[PDB]
């Protein structure tokens, strides 16, 4: 009933950019917090960024602080993730996620009730 | 004059969770702008009260509690939660109305060698009640009777958090602030 879907991932190389998108359905999108998670291969899924229902307050993980930008479009029912200056570490499947009632922001995977399937992002470099 | 929230959130020193401290905020009108849109906060959940609407409130009688816990223990600062923190250190009522705020303090509360100044209680006879606080440090026995070390089956109930800068986020230090809102209608006498 209430579902997310990722888009905008692909192949890029180190120093390029990528603009992720995630459309939601099932209820009012402007009433909940959203958050981005990612999972490198082998390593456990970690948190990236989170946006409040209003877009006013945000918070990011340190590995991306300064490079990544989370923003939403409540008119468009979708939240984005601008990624600049990508590094081979940033290779991961990126999961979109939606928070629950009363959650303004959260970096914690247990505070989001709905999860998308994930879009691949691969940054490759020289060796 | 507006409620002095900066002196709570931006205070230099914070306490151990077992010795959590409480500030009354009243006789002021509160500008919630500083909490609403920020890059400062990693966790922000409100319970019972509308998370959107706190700037509307007009007759403020709020209590702010401060303490430090480990990242994985932030989960326990919620109504109806179990665990060493909720049971023995800081317990939130089922009927809680208010907000729970926390932010990572690794760069100021953790060291490469390890910061062991922050403590939590881990042995106790029976769970705390909501908003109960226990700063006693007396030897504990699993059968309830009094107790004098170095007797067998006699333990000390506090233990150190150990905050290193190399551990995962779940073990990094977090400063927490709980805002509790008094009931809106209180009967003083009949
Ligand atoms: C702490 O102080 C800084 C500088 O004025 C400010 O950006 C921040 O919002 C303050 N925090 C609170 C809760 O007032």
């Amino acid at each position: 009933q209430v579902q997310l879907q990722e888009s905008g991932g692909g192949l890029v190389q180190a120093g390029g950019s990528l603009r992720l998108s995630c459309a939601a359905s099932g209820r009012t999108f402007s009433e909940y917090a959203m958050g981005w998670f990612r999972q490198a291969p082998g390593k456990e899924r970690e948190f990236v960024a989170t946006i409040s229902w209003s877009g006013g307050s945000t918070y990011y993980t340190d590995s991306v602080k300064g490079r990544f930008t989370i923003s939403r479009d409540n008119a468009k029912n979708t939240v984005y993730l601008q990624m600049n200056s990508l590094k081979p570490d940033d290779t991961a499947v990126y999961y979109c996620a939606a928070a629950g009632l009363g959650t303004v922001v959260s970096e914690w995977d247990y505070d989001y009730d709905y999860w998308g399937q994930g879009t691949q992002v691969t940054v490759s470099s020289g060796s | 004059n507006l409620c002095p929230f900066g002196e709570v959130f931006n205070a230099t020193k914070f306490p151990s969770v077992y010795a959590w401290e409480r500030k009354k905020i009243s006789n002021c009108v509160a500008d919630y702008s500083v909490l609403y849109n920020s890059t400062f906060f990693s966790t922000f959940k409100c319970y019972g009260v509308s998370a959107t609407k706190l700037n509307d409130l007009c007759f403020s009688n709020v209590y702010a509690d401060s303490f430090v816990v480990k990242g994985d223990d932030v989960r326990q600062i919620a109504p109806g939660q179990t665990g060493v923190i909720a049971d023995y250190n800081y317990k939130l009522p089922d009927d809680f109305m208010g907000c729970v705020l926390a932010w990572n303090t690794r760069n100021i509360d953790a060291t490469s060698t390890g910061n062991y100044n922050y403590k939590y209680r881990y042995l106790r006879h029976g769970k705390l009640r909501p908003f109960e606080r226990d700063i006693s440090n007396v030897p504990f026995s699993p059968d309830g009777k009094p107790c004098t070390p170095p007797a067998l089956n006699c333990y000390w109930p506090l233990n150190d958090y150990g905050f290193y800068t190399t551990t995962g986020i779940g073990y990094q230090p977090y400063r927490v602030v709980v805002l509790s809102f008094e009931g809106s209608l209180e009967v003083l006498f009949q």
